[PDB]
């Protein structure tokens, strides 16, 4: 009593290709970032693996704003509102991507093809372990369930159109555009493991346990404030962290998604 | 995983107030988390921390589903009711203006029964992320248990809208981010303390009665 029509299929289909080719552009910015580092007495050592995953956070952002461009009917939407989805969707997003990249078998996080990081590791770039844990417990948690491109996609899809973000002016645009993504991993999910039907509420459930990783990615964020670590302008003003960027004056979300 | 005595348990239950009728209903809370299926089958510490880990939601999924029926308002248990106009007065508005917009108003547009919100709330109970749980697998099967028996009641008391136990999962992650904000601001009347919490709700806050009310 399930169908995937072919206007599904076509959908989910340009979601795994704008995918890889935000990838593309991803994989090509890969010079730009600090490269990771014996510690010298200076303690720059501890400021380039802070930088190497901030700009590796930097070429995640604009991979989602590139990503949410290509996902139908999202630059339909007033620019507010899509400054407004991508603001609340971006720490969401980049936990979505993390787990992906996480190998059960070395215990590892992969960015960028080359990028293997352990729990030291990103201790090592200044994270807490308040932090660190959930990060690898949603990560190995996303392995048992065990998703395909298409679900990953769909999943990220959905958490964009979430009509409950702070500052949304069209709460009815974004809760309509949600449906038919939520249809159509209803479908996929239904298609693929035809015995078990408790796929789709568990996908569901996940978008559930990303709120809480965001509630604790803004503990890290105080913490990193403690630390007198500075964000770059781009992730102060998409997370609010510092006076100037935080206050969206700078107004790089917007300039990132004009073009 | 029955549905009828998920319902029996919803159906069980007969500024400084919202403290109160929080506190009030705590009490009740642990008398309706015994009534749902395998709960008190449950380790008595796994009880302990489901209770502790989803109180807030729990809470504020039953104030909304009693508003159901008042505009731009929170009808507490204790009678009384919280208008958005006191709301807004006591710096607490925009959080209440969340739970009308998001949760009642939801919950109303789309006739939610106590049938729904009973899984709902045995869903957000079954919490396998709740930290310390002895055994997390068992918690997971349990909720899992509600997914398929609420899908199934869904399809059955709703045919022509086979997207409602969407509908009614996807109210989930803003109570959770909803519940976050409403702990908060529970957090700031203790840490200024104004007027005094009552002994239960100061123990949910804080991290005795709960232990108590198990047997
Ligand atoms: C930015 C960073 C200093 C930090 O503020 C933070 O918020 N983090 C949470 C997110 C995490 C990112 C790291 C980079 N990222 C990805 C994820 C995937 C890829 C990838 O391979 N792509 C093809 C996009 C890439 Cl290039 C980067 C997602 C998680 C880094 C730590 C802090 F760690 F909390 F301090």
């Amino acid at each position: 009593g399930v169908q995937l029509t072919a206007a599904q299929e076509l959908m989910i289909q340009q979601l795994v290709a704008a995918q890889l080719q935000c990838n593309k552009r991803s994989f090509s910015d890969q010079p730009k970032v600090t490269p990771w580092p014996a510690d010298p007495a200076s303690g720059s050592a501890s400021q380039q693996r802070f930088a190497h995953f901030t700009e590796l956070a930097i070429i995640s952002v604009q991979e989602i704003v590139d990503f949410a461009k290509q996902v139908p009917g999202f630059l339909q939407l007033g620019r507010e509102d899509q400054i407004a989805l991508l603001k609340a969707s971006t720490i969401e997003i980049m936990l979505l991507e993390t787990a992906r990249r996480y190998n059960h078998e070395t215990e590892c996080i992969t960015f960028l093809k080359d990028f293997t990081y352990s729990k030291d590791d990103f201790h090592r770039a200044g994270l807490q372990v308040e932090f660190i844990n959930p990060i690898f417990e949603f990560s190995r948690a996303m392995r048992r369930l065990g998703l395909d491109d298409a679900e990953y996609a769909l999943l990220i899809a959905i958490n964009i159109f979430s009509a409950d973000r702070p500052n949304v002016q069209e709460p009815g645009r974004v809760e309509a555009l949600q449906q038919p993504y939520v249809e159509a991993l209803l479908s996929y999910t239904r298609i693929k493991r035809p015995q078990d039907q408790l796929r789709f509420p568990r996908m569901l459930m996940k978008l559930v346990s990303l709120r809480t990783l965001s509630s604790v990615h803004s503990e890290q964020v105080f913490a990193l404030r403690l630390q007198d670590k500075k964000l770059p302008p781009l992730l102060s003003e998409i997370w609010d962290v510092h006076e100037g960027s935080g206050s969206g004056s700078h107004k790089i979300l917007h300039r990132l998604l004009q073009d | 995983m029955p549905v009828d005595r998920i319902l029996e348990a919803e159906l069980a239950v007969e500024v400084t107030n919202i403290c109160q009728a929080a506190d009030k209903q705590l009490f009740t809370l642990v008398e309706w988390a015994k009534r749902i299926p395998h709960f008190s089958s449950l380790p008595l510490d796994d009880q302990v921390i489901l209770l502790r880990a989803g109180w807030n939601e729990l809470l504020i999924a039953s104030f909304s589903h009693r508003s159901i029926d008042v505009r731009d308002g929170i009808l507490l248990a204790t009678g009384l009711h919280v208008h958005r106009n006191s709301a807004h007065s006591a710096g607490v508005g925009a959080i209440f203006d969340r739970v009308l917009t998001e949760l009642v108003s939801k919950m109303r547009d789309m006739r939610m029964d106590k049938t729904e919100l009973g899984c709902l709330r045995a869903i957000i109970l079954f919490n396998p992320d709740a930290k310390g749980l002895s055994n997390p697998s068992e918690v997971e099967v349990l909720r899992e248990k509600v997914y398929a028996s609420l899908e199934t009641y869904c399809k059955q008391k709703y045919p022509e809208q086979q997207g409602r136990f969407a509908k009614l999962l996807l109210r989930l992650p803003a109570l959770r981010s909803i519940g976050l904000k409403c702990l908060e601001h529970l957090f700031f009347f203790k840490l200024i303390g104004d007027t005094p919490i009552d002994t239960f709700l100061m123990e949910m806050l804080e991290a005795k009665i709960l232990h108590r009310l198990l047997q």
